[PDB]
Protein backbone atom coordinates (compact mmCIF):
# COMPACT_ATOMS: atom_id res chain seq x y z
CA UNK A 1 0.00 0.00 0.00
CA UNK A 2 2.68 2.36 1.09
CA UNK A 3 4.94 1.08 -1.69
CA UNK A 4 2.06 1.94 -4.69
CA UNK A 5 1.53 5.45 -3.98
CA UNK A 6 4.68 6.07 -3.70
CA UNK A 7 5.16 4.65 -7.40
CA UNK A 8 1.66 6.69 -8.76
CA UNK A 9 0.33 9.91 -8.94
CA UNK B 1 17.83 26.39 -4.79
CA UNK B 2 17.81 29.25 -2.47
CA UNK B 3 16.19 28.51 0.85
CA UNK B 4 13.25 30.84 -0.03
CA UNK B 5 12.51 28.35 -2.92
CA UNK B 6 12.98 25.98 -1.09
CA UNK B 7 10.72 26.86 1.56
CA UNK B 8 7.69 27.88 -1.12
CA UNK B 9 8.22 23.94 -2.18
CA UNK B 10 7.23 22.86 1.14
CA UNK B 11 4.49 25.53 1.17
CA UNK B 12 3.23 23.53 -2.03
CA UNK B 13 3.58 20.63 -0.95
CA UNK B 14 1.36 20.64 1.98
CA UNK B 15 -1.82 18.48 1.68
CA UNK B 16 -5.40 19.64 1.82
CA UNK B 17 -7.57 20.08 4.45
CA UNK B 18 -9.06 16.89 5.89
CA UNK B 19 -12.49 16.22 7.39
CA UNK B 20 -13.95 12.71 8.52
CA UNK B 21 -17.89 13.73 7.32
CA UNK B 22 -18.73 13.28 10.68
CA UNK B 23 -21.96 15.14 11.70
CA UNK B 24 -21.42 16.89 14.77
CA UNK B 25 -22.38 14.96 18.08
CA UNK B 26 -20.73 13.80 21.24
CA UNK B 27 -18.23 11.42 21.50
CA UNK B 28 -17.75 7.43 22.85
CA UNK B 29 -14.70 5.72 23.31
CA UNK B 30 -15.71 3.80 20.22
CA UNK B 31 -16.64 6.40 18.17
CA UNK B 32 -13.63 8.28 19.14
CA UNK B 33 -11.00 6.04 18.07
CA UNK B 34 -13.17 5.31 15.42
CA UNK B 35 -12.83 8.92 14.16
CA UNK B 36 -8.92 9.30 14.79
CA UNK B 37 -8.34 5.88 12.86
CA UNK B 38 -10.48 6.98 10.20
CA UNK B 39 -8.63 10.10 10.09
CA UNK B 40 -5.13 8.84 10.32
CA UNK B 41 -6.25 6.63 7.47
CA UNK B 42 -6.71 9.70 5.17
CA UNK B 43 -3.98 12.00 6.25
CA UNK B 44 -1.56 8.97 5.65
CA UNK B 45 -2.33 9.08 1.84
CA UNK B 46 -1.89 12.77 1.73
CA UNK B 47 1.48 12.44 3.95
CA UNK B 48 2.37 9.83 1.11
CA UNK B 49 1.94 12.45 -1.92
CA UNK B 50 3.68 15.57 0.14
CA UNK B 51 6.84 13.78 0.78
CA UNK B 52 6.69 13.44 -2.43
CA UNK B 53 7.03 16.94 -3.25
CA UNK B 54 9.73 17.48 -1.37
CA UNK B 55 12.48 18.17 -3.74
CA UNK B 56 14.70 14.75 -4.01
CA UNK B 57 12.77 12.14 -1.73
CA UNK B 58 11.99 10.11 -5.16
CA UNK B 59 15.56 10.31 -5.64
CA UNK B 60 16.33 8.31 -2.80
CA UNK B 61 16.30 4.56 -3.31
CA UNK B 62 12.61 2.85 -2.34
CA UNK B 63 14.37 1.40 0.88
CA UNK B 64 14.74 4.91 1.97
CA UNK B 65 11.07 5.83 1.16
CA UNK B 66 9.54 3.90 2.77
CA UNK B 67 12.43 3.16 5.56
CA UNK B 68 11.61 7.21 6.29
CA UNK B 69 8.01 7.24 6.23
CA UNK B 70 6.91 4.14 8.43
CA UNK B 71 9.08 5.48 11.12
CA UNK B 72 7.96 9.35 11.02
CA UNK B 73 4.11 8.96 9.95
CA UNK B 74 2.87 9.51 14.01
CA UNK B 75 5.15 12.49 14.26
CA UNK B 76 4.52 14.10 11.39
CA UNK B 77 0.36 13.36 11.77
CA UNK B 78 1.16 14.99 15.33
CA UNK B 79 3.27 18.04 14.20
CA UNK B 80 -0.14 18.94 12.08
CA UNK B 81 -2.01 18.22 14.76
CA UNK B 82 -0.03 21.27 16.72
CA UNK B 83 0.19 23.53 14.31
CA UNK B 84 -3.68 23.24 13.69
CA UNK B 85 -4.79 24.09 17.14
CA UNK B 86 -2.10 26.50 18.29
CA UNK B 87 -4.57 29.25 18.12
CA UNK B 88 -7.01 26.78 20.03
CA UNK B 89 -5.67 26.94 23.35
CA UNK B 90 -6.95 24.13 25.20
CA UNK B 91 -7.95 22.06 21.99
CA UNK B 92 -6.81 19.88 19.58
CA UNK B 93 -7.87 20.23 16.03
CA UNK B 94 -7.35 16.89 15.09
CA UNK B 95 -10.01 18.43 11.61
CA UNK B 96 -12.93 21.11 11.42
CA UNK B 97 -14.98 18.13 12.56
CA UNK B 98 -13.03 16.05 14.85
CA UNK B 99 -11.94 18.68 17.48
CA UNK B 100 -11.47 17.65 21.26
CA UNK B 101 -11.68 18.64 24.45
CA UNK B 102 -8.90 17.74 26.95
CA UNK B 103 -12.06 16.11 29.45
CA UNK B 104 -13.10 14.33 26.09
CA UNK B 105 -10.02 12.37 26.31
CA UNK B 106 -11.15 10.62 30.10
CA UNK B 107 -13.69 8.72 27.41
CA UNK B 108 -10.69 6.68 26.42
CA UNK B 109 -7.88 4.87 29.24
CA UNK B 110 -4.54 6.08 28.40
CA UNK B 111 -5.48 8.64 26.06
CA UNK B 112 -5.79 11.35 28.60
CA UNK B 113 -2.08 11.20 29.13
CA UNK B 114 -1.10 11.56 25.56
CA UNK B 115 -3.66 14.72 24.94
CA UNK B 116 -1.92 16.12 27.57
CA UNK B 117 1.52 15.95 26.04
CA UNK B 118 0.27 17.26 22.95
CA UNK B 119 -1.61 20.44 24.59
CA UNK B 120 1.34 21.16 26.50
CA UNK B 121 3.63 20.97 23.35
CA UNK B 122 1.50 22.77 21.32
CA UNK B 123 1.02 25.22 24.30
CA UNK B 124 5.26 25.79 24.10
CA UNK B 125 4.82 25.91 20.23
CA UNK B 126 2.07 28.74 21.00
CA UNK B 127 4.73 30.68 23.17
CA UNK B 128 7.03 30.85 21.37
CA UNK B 129 4.88 32.17 18.21
CA UNK B 130 5.53 29.26 15.76
CA UNK B 131 5.34 30.65 11.90
CA UNK B 132 4.07 28.45 9.45
CA UNK B 133 7.16 29.05 7.48
CA UNK B 134 9.27 27.56 10.49
CA UNK B 135 6.42 24.85 10.96
CA UNK B 136 6.85 23.68 7.37
CA UNK B 137 10.70 23.50 7.92
CA UNK B 138 10.23 21.74 10.73
CA UNK B 139 7.81 19.15 9.46
CA UNK B 140 10.06 18.01 6.49
CA UNK B 141 13.22 17.96 8.88
CA UNK B 142 10.82 15.54 11.01
CA UNK B 143 10.70 12.85 7.95
CA UNK B 144 14.16 13.62 6.64
CA UNK B 145 15.99 12.95 10.33
CA UNK B 146 13.42 9.59 11.50
CA UNK B 147 16.26 8.15 10.45
CA UNK B 148 18.08 5.39 12.59
CA UNK B 149 24.49 6.66 -2.73
CA UNK B 150 20.78 7.35 -1.79
CA UNK B 151 22.61 8.31 1.62
CA UNK B 152 24.37 11.15 0.62
CA UNK B 153 21.52 12.42 -1.21
CA UNK B 154 19.27 12.21 2.19
CA UNK B 155 22.07 14.14 4.18
CA UNK B 156 21.54 16.49 1.57
CA UNK B 157 18.34 17.27 1.68
CA UNK B 158 18.01 17.37 5.48
CA UNK B 159 20.77 19.81 5.54
CA UNK B 160 18.71 21.99 2.60
CA UNK B 161 15.99 22.08 5.35
CA UNK B 162 17.99 23.13 8.07
CA UNK B 163 19.35 25.80 5.72
CA UNK B 164 15.99 26.75 5.17
CA UNK B 165 15.04 26.98 8.66
CA UNK B 166 17.87 28.65 9.38
CA UNK B 167 16.94 31.41 7.01
CA UNK B 168 13.15 31.95 8.17
CA UNK B 169 14.42 32.62 11.53
CA UNK B 170 17.45 35.13 10.12
CA UNK B 171 13.76 36.89 8.34
CA UNK B 172 12.01 37.71 11.72
CA UNK B 173 14.98 39.99 11.82
CA UNK B 174 15.33 39.48 15.24
CA UNK B 175 18.92 39.70 17.29
CA UNK B 176 21.45 37.38 16.01
CA UNK B 177 21.62 35.46 19.90
CA UNK B 178 17.91 35.45 19.64
CA UNK B 179 18.06 33.60 16.26
CA UNK B 180 19.94 30.95 17.89
CA UNK B 181 18.00 30.25 21.04
CA UNK B 182 15.21 30.22 18.84
CA UNK B 183 16.41 27.74 16.29
CA UNK B 184 17.40 25.62 19.81
CA UNK B 185 14.24 25.97 21.28
CA UNK B 186 11.96 24.81 18.02
CA UNK B 187 14.46 22.06 17.64
CA UNK B 188 14.43 21.30 20.86
CA UNK B 189 10.45 20.46 20.85
CA UNK B 190 11.15 17.97 18.52
CA UNK B 191 12.03 15.57 21.17
CA UNK B 192 8.75 16.12 22.67
CA UNK B 193 6.69 15.75 19.63
CA UNK B 194 8.88 12.24 19.00
CA UNK B 195 8.25 11.59 22.75
CA UNK B 196 3.74 11.97 22.42
CA UNK B 197 4.26 9.79 18.79
CA UNK B 198 6.22 6.64 20.58
CA UNK B 199 3.26 7.16 23.07
CA UNK B 200 0.42 7.28 20.75
CA UNK B 201 1.39 4.31 18.49
CA UNK B 202 2.01 2.15 21.56
CA UNK B 203 -1.72 2.97 22.85
CA UNK B 204 -3.25 2.51 19.11
CA UNK B 205 -1.03 -0.72 18.66
CA UNK B 206 -2.89 -1.81 22.17
CA UNK B 207 -6.08 -0.75 20.22
CA UNK B 208 -5.36 -2.96 17.13
CA UNK B 209 -4.60 -5.84 18.99
CA UNK B 210 -8.06 -6.09 20.69
CA UNK B 211 -9.73 -5.48 17.38
CA UNK B 212 -12.05 -1.51 19.33
CA UNK B 213 -11.21 -0.27 15.90
CA UNK B 214 -12.30 -1.00 12.54
CA UNK B 215 -9.47 -2.02 10.19
CA UNK B 216 -7.38 0.58 7.55
CA UNK B 217 -5.45 -0.81 5.27
CA UNK B 218 -2.85 1.74 4.81
CA UNK B 219 -3.01 2.67 8.65
CA UNK B 220 -2.82 -1.25 9.52
CA UNK B 221 0.38 -1.07 7.61
CA UNK B 222 1.95 1.67 8.46
CA UNK B 223 1.34 0.64 12.04
CA UNK B 224 2.21 -3.00 11.76
CA UNK B 225 5.79 -1.70 10.41
CA UNK C 1 26.35 33.20 35.62
CA UNK C 2 27.88 33.42 32.45
CA UNK C 3 28.32 30.74 29.40
CA UNK C 4 31.76 30.38 30.47
CA UNK C 5 30.82 29.18 34.20
CA UNK C 6 28.09 27.57 33.25
CA UNK C 7 30.46 25.13 30.84
CA UNK C 8 33.12 25.23 33.82
CA UNK C 9 30.69 24.50 36.45
CA UNK C 10 29.29 20.96 34.08
CA UNK C 11 32.83 20.25 33.22
CA UNK C 12 34.01 20.14 36.89
CA UNK C 13 30.36 18.22 37.65
CA UNK C 14 31.54 15.72 35.69
CA UNK C 15 30.64 11.96 37.12
CA UNK C 16 33.69 10.30 37.80
CA UNK C 17 34.12 7.17 35.41
CA UNK C 18 32.44 3.90 37.32
CA UNK C 19 34.39 0.57 37.15
CA UNK C 20 32.81 -2.19 36.07
CA UNK C 21 34.77 -5.27 35.26
CA UNK C 22 34.26 -7.72 32.58
CA UNK C 23 32.68 -11.08 32.90
CA UNK C 24 35.84 -13.96 33.16
CA UNK C 25 33.49 -16.31 30.60
CA UNK C 26 32.51 -14.90 27.30
CA UNK C 27 28.86 -13.10 28.30
CA UNK C 28 25.71 -14.87 28.45
CA UNK C 29 22.45 -13.70 27.86
CA UNK C 30 22.03 -13.35 31.89
CA UNK C 31 25.68 -12.18 32.11
CA UNK C 32 25.54 -9.50 30.18
CA UNK C 33 22.09 -8.07 31.58
CA UNK C 34 23.95 -8.69 34.46
CA UNK C 35 26.73 -6.29 33.88
CA UNK C 36 24.47 -3.84 31.87
CA UNK C 37 22.46 -3.46 35.20
CA UNK C 38 24.98 -3.25 37.51
CA UNK C 39 26.67 -0.26 35.44
CA UNK C 40 23.46 1.39 35.47
CA UNK C 41 22.67 1.33 38.72
CA UNK C 42 25.82 2.73 39.95
CA UNK C 43 25.93 4.99 37.14
CA UNK C 44 22.34 6.45 38.24
CA UNK C 45 23.96 7.18 41.70
CA UNK C 46 27.04 9.20 40.19
CA UNK C 47 23.89 10.75 37.76
CA UNK C 48 21.90 12.30 40.54
CA UNK C 49 24.86 13.99 42.48
CA UNK C 50 25.65 15.37 38.72
CA UNK C 51 22.35 16.71 38.19
CA UNK C 52 22.03 18.57 41.43
CA UNK C 53 25.03 20.09 40.41
CA UNK C 54 23.92 21.78 37.16
CA UNK C 55 22.86 25.35 37.65
CA UNK C 56 19.87 25.79 38.71
CA UNK C 57 18.44 22.72 39.27
CA UNK C 58 18.12 22.34 42.82
CA UNK C 59 16.20 25.64 42.74
CA UNK C 60 13.37 23.93 40.81
CA UNK C 61 10.41 21.88 43.62
CA UNK C 62 11.33 18.57 44.20
CA UNK C 63 8.87 16.95 42.19
CA UNK C 64 10.46 18.58 39.13
CA UNK C 65 13.13 17.20 39.86
CA UNK C 66 11.82 13.81 40.04
CA UNK C 67 10.15 13.89 36.88
CA UNK C 68 12.92 15.43 34.88
CA UNK C 69 15.41 12.31 35.41
CA UNK C 70 12.81 9.47 35.50
CA UNK C 71 11.74 10.94 31.98
CA UNK C 72 15.74 11.23 30.43
CA UNK C 73 17.95 8.77 32.82
CA UNK C 74 18.63 6.60 30.12
CA UNK C 75 19.07 9.01 27.50
CA UNK C 76 21.57 10.61 29.87
CA UNK C 77 23.53 7.27 30.47
CA UNK C 78 23.42 6.69 26.60
CA UNK C 79 25.06 9.87 25.96
CA UNK C 80 27.73 8.87 28.00
CA UNK C 81 28.18 6.19 26.83
CA UNK C 82 28.30 7.46 23.09
CA UNK C 83 30.21 9.84 23.67
CA UNK C 84 33.06 7.21 25.56
CA UNK C 85 32.54 5.28 22.20
CA UNK C 86 33.60 8.24 19.99
CA UNK C 87 36.99 7.31 19.71
CA UNK C 88 36.34 3.53 18.47
CA UNK C 89 34.23 2.60 15.58
CA UNK C 90 32.22 -0.30 16.10
CA UNK C 91 32.74 -0.32 19.77
CA UNK C 92 30.88 0.48 23.27
CA UNK C 93 32.68 1.22 25.89
CA UNK C 94 30.07 1.35 28.49
CA UNK C 95 33.46 1.62 30.99
CA UNK C 96 37.06 1.09 31.36
CA UNK C 97 36.89 -2.60 31.37
CA UNK C 98 33.54 -3.46 29.74
CA UNK C 99 34.16 -2.53 26.01
CA UNK C 100 31.56 -5.07 23.99
CA UNK C 101 31.77 -5.14 20.65
CA UNK C 102 29.37 -4.81 18.19
CA UNK C 103 28.81 -9.07 17.62
CA UNK C 104 28.85 -10.17 21.59
CA UNK C 105 25.27 -7.98 21.42
CA UNK C 106 23.93 -11.41 19.76
CA UNK C 107 23.83 -13.47 23.12
CA UNK C 108 21.03 -11.08 24.02
CA UNK C 109 18.15 -11.20 22.87
CA UNK C 110 16.75 -8.27 20.80
CA UNK C 111 19.48 -5.74 21.72
CA UNK C 112 22.00 -6.11 18.91
CA UNK C 113 19.19 -4.05 17.22
CA UNK C 114 20.02 -1.32 20.07
CA UNK C 115 23.94 -1.68 19.64
CA UNK C 116 23.03 -0.70 16.32
CA UNK C 117 21.53 2.38 16.63
CA UNK C 118 23.58 3.48 19.35
CA UNK C 119 26.54 3.00 17.00
CA UNK C 120 25.09 4.80 13.87
CA UNK C 121 24.21 8.06 16.66
CA UNK C 122 28.09 7.30 17.44
CA UNK C 123 29.38 7.44 13.88
CA UNK C 124 27.65 10.70 13.45
CA UNK C 125 28.72 12.42 16.92
CA UNK C 126 32.45 11.58 15.39
CA UNK C 127 31.58 12.55 11.45
CA UNK C 128 30.26 16.13 13.35
CA UNK C 129 33.86 16.01 15.47
CA UNK C 130 31.53 16.68 18.58
CA UNK C 131 33.61 18.51 21.38
CA UNK C 132 34.09 17.93 25.18
CA UNK C 133 32.54 21.20 25.90
CA UNK C 134 30.10 21.08 23.34
CA UNK C 135 29.22 17.07 24.98
CA UNK C 136 28.75 18.95 28.26
CA UNK C 137 26.02 21.35 26.91
CA UNK C 138 24.08 18.63 25.01
CA UNK C 139 23.80 16.30 28.62
CA UNK C 140 22.43 18.55 30.32
CA UNK C 141 20.41 20.17 28.09
CA UNK C 142 18.99 16.07 27.30
CA UNK C 143 17.92 16.17 31.41
CA UNK C 144 16.46 19.81 31.21
CA UNK C 145 14.63 19.09 28.16
CA UNK C 146 12.78 16.51 29.09
CA UNK C 147 9.60 17.96 30.62
CA UNK C 148 7.73 15.14 29.36
CA UNK C 149 6.61 29.77 39.07
CA UNK C 150 8.81 26.74 38.57
CA UNK C 151 8.05 25.86 34.99
CA UNK C 152 8.96 29.03 34.22
CA UNK C 153 12.54 28.65 36.15
CA UNK C 154 12.93 25.49 33.85
CA UNK C 155 11.99 27.33 30.36
CA UNK C 156 15.22 29.96 32.01
CA UNK C 157 17.68 27.02 32.95
CA UNK C 158 17.12 25.24 29.67
CA UNK C 159 17.76 28.80 28.05
CA UNK C 160 20.94 29.13 30.39
CA UNK C 161 22.68 25.94 29.23
CA UNK C 162 21.88 26.57 25.44
CA UNK C 163 23.39 29.96 25.56
CA UNK C 164 26.46 28.06 27.08
CA UNK C 165 26.10 26.10 23.93
CA UNK C 166 26.49 28.57 21.35
CA UNK C 167 28.67 30.14 22.97
CA UNK C 168 30.76 26.99 22.51
CA UNK C 169 30.25 27.00 18.87
CA UNK C 170 31.26 30.08 18.47
CA UNK C 171 34.33 29.41 20.01
CA UNK C 172 35.15 27.12 17.34
CA UNK C 173 35.55 30.35 15.29
CA UNK C 174 33.68 28.96 12.23
CA UNK C 175 31.50 31.49 10.36
CA UNK C 176 27.84 32.41 11.67
CA UNK C 177 25.99 30.57 9.35
CA UNK C 178 27.98 27.99 9.88
CA UNK C 179 27.52 28.22 13.84
CA UNK C 180 23.64 27.72 13.46
CA UNK C 181 24.09 24.98 11.14
CA UNK C 182 26.40 23.18 13.40
CA UNK C 183 24.04 23.95 16.54
CA UNK C 184 21.10 22.46 14.11
CA UNK C 185 22.96 19.66 13.47
CA UNK C 186 24.07 18.44 17.15
CA UNK C 187 20.27 18.94 18.27
CA UNK C 188 18.66 17.31 15.52
CA UNK C 189 20.86 14.11 16.99
CA UNK C 190 18.71 14.60 20.71
CA UNK C 191 15.91 13.16 18.31
CA UNK C 192 17.93 9.80 17.35
CA UNK C 193 18.85 9.12 21.75
CA UNK C 194 15.43 9.97 22.61
CA UNK C 195 14.89 6.95 20.06
CA UNK C 196 16.79 4.93 21.40
CA UNK C 197 16.36 5.52 25.23
CA UNK C 198 12.87 4.54 24.17
CA UNK C 199 14.26 1.05 22.63
CA UNK C 200 16.71 0.81 25.56
CA UNK C 201 13.82 0.92 28.29
CA UNK C 202 11.84 -0.78 26.76
CA UNK C 203 14.37 -3.82 26.16
CA UNK C 204 15.16 -3.90 29.71
CA UNK C 205 11.49 -3.87 30.97
CA UNK C 206 11.38 -7.23 28.61
CA UNK C 207 14.15 -8.72 30.15
CA UNK C 208 13.05 -8.17 33.89
CA UNK C 209 10.08 -9.85 32.75
CA UNK C 210 11.38 -12.92 31.17
CA UNK C 211 13.67 -12.73 34.35
CA UNK C 212 16.43 -12.56 31.98
CA UNK C 213 18.30 -10.59 35.09
CA UNK C 214 16.97 -8.95 38.28
CA UNK C 215 16.18 -5.40 38.63
CA UNK C 216 15.41 -3.51 41.56
CA UNK C 217 16.03 -0.60 43.90
CA UNK C 218 16.80 2.32 41.84
CA UNK C 219 17.28 0.99 38.53
CA UNK C 220 13.27 -0.36 39.11
CA UNK C 221 12.11 2.41 40.34
CA UNK C 222 13.62 4.77 37.55
CA UNK C 223 11.97 2.04 34.81
CA UNK C 224 8.72 2.93 36.04
CA UNK C 225 8.80 6.29 36.77
CA UNK D 1 15.32 5.62 46.88
CA UNK D 2 15.23 8.30 43.74
CA UNK D 3 14.38 11.07 46.24
CA UNK D 4 16.16 9.59 48.95
CA UNK D 5 19.46 10.28 46.63
CA UNK D 6 17.70 13.51 46.00
CA UNK D 7 16.85 14.87 49.38
CA UNK D 8 19.45 13.42 51.52
CA UNK D 9 22.70 12.62 49.75
N1 LIG E 1 -3.29 11.04 21.21
C1 LIG E 1 -3.57 10.13 20.55
C2 LIG E 1 -3.94 9.04 19.70
C3 LIG E 1 -4.19 7.75 20.26
C4 LIG E 1 -4.56 6.68 19.39
O1 LIG E 1 -4.80 5.44 19.92
C5 LIG E 1 -4.68 6.89 17.97
C6 LIG E 1 -4.42 8.19 17.42
C7 LIG E 1 -4.45 8.72 16.10
C8 LIG E 1 -4.09 10.07 16.32
C9 LIG E 1 -3.97 11.14 15.28
C10 LIG E 1 -4.78 11.15 14.09
C11 LIG E 1 -4.63 12.21 13.14
C12 LIG E 1 -3.67 13.25 13.39
O2 LIG E 1 -3.52 14.27 12.48
C13 LIG E 1 -2.86 13.25 14.57
C14 LIG E 1 -3.01 12.19 15.51
O3 LIG E 1 -3.86 10.38 17.61
C15 LIG E 1 -4.05 9.25 18.33
N1 LIG F 1 21.58 -1.39 24.34
C1 LIG F 1 21.13 -1.60 25.38
C2 LIG F 1 20.62 -1.84 26.70
C3 LIG F 1 19.57 -2.79 26.90
C4 LIG F 1 19.08 -3.02 28.22
O1 LIG F 1 18.07 -3.93 28.43
C5 LIG F 1 19.63 -2.31 29.34
C6 LIG F 1 20.68 -1.36 29.13
C7 LIG F 1 21.42 -0.51 29.99
C8 LIG F 1 22.29 0.15 29.10
C9 LIG F 1 23.31 1.17 29.49
C10 LIG F 1 23.99 1.09 30.76
C11 LIG F 1 24.96 2.08 31.09
C12 LIG F 1 25.26 3.13 30.16
O2 LIG F 1 26.21 4.07 30.49
C13 LIG F 1 24.58 3.21 28.90
C14 LIG F 1 23.61 2.23 28.56
O3 LIG F 1 22.15 -0.21 27.81
C15 LIG F 1 21.16 -1.15 27.78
Amino acid sequence: KLVQLLTTT
Amino acid sequence: LSPEQLVLTLLEAEPPHVLISRPSAPFTEASMMMSLTKLADKELVHMISWAKKIPGFVELSLFDQVRLLESCWMEVLMMGLMWRSIDHPGKLIFAPDLVLDRDEGKCVEGILEIFDMLLATTSRFRELKLQHKEYLCVKAMILLNSSMDSSRKLAHLLNAVTDALVWVIAKSGISSQQQSMRLANLLMLLSHVRHASNKGMEHLLNMKCKNVVPVYDLLLEMLNA
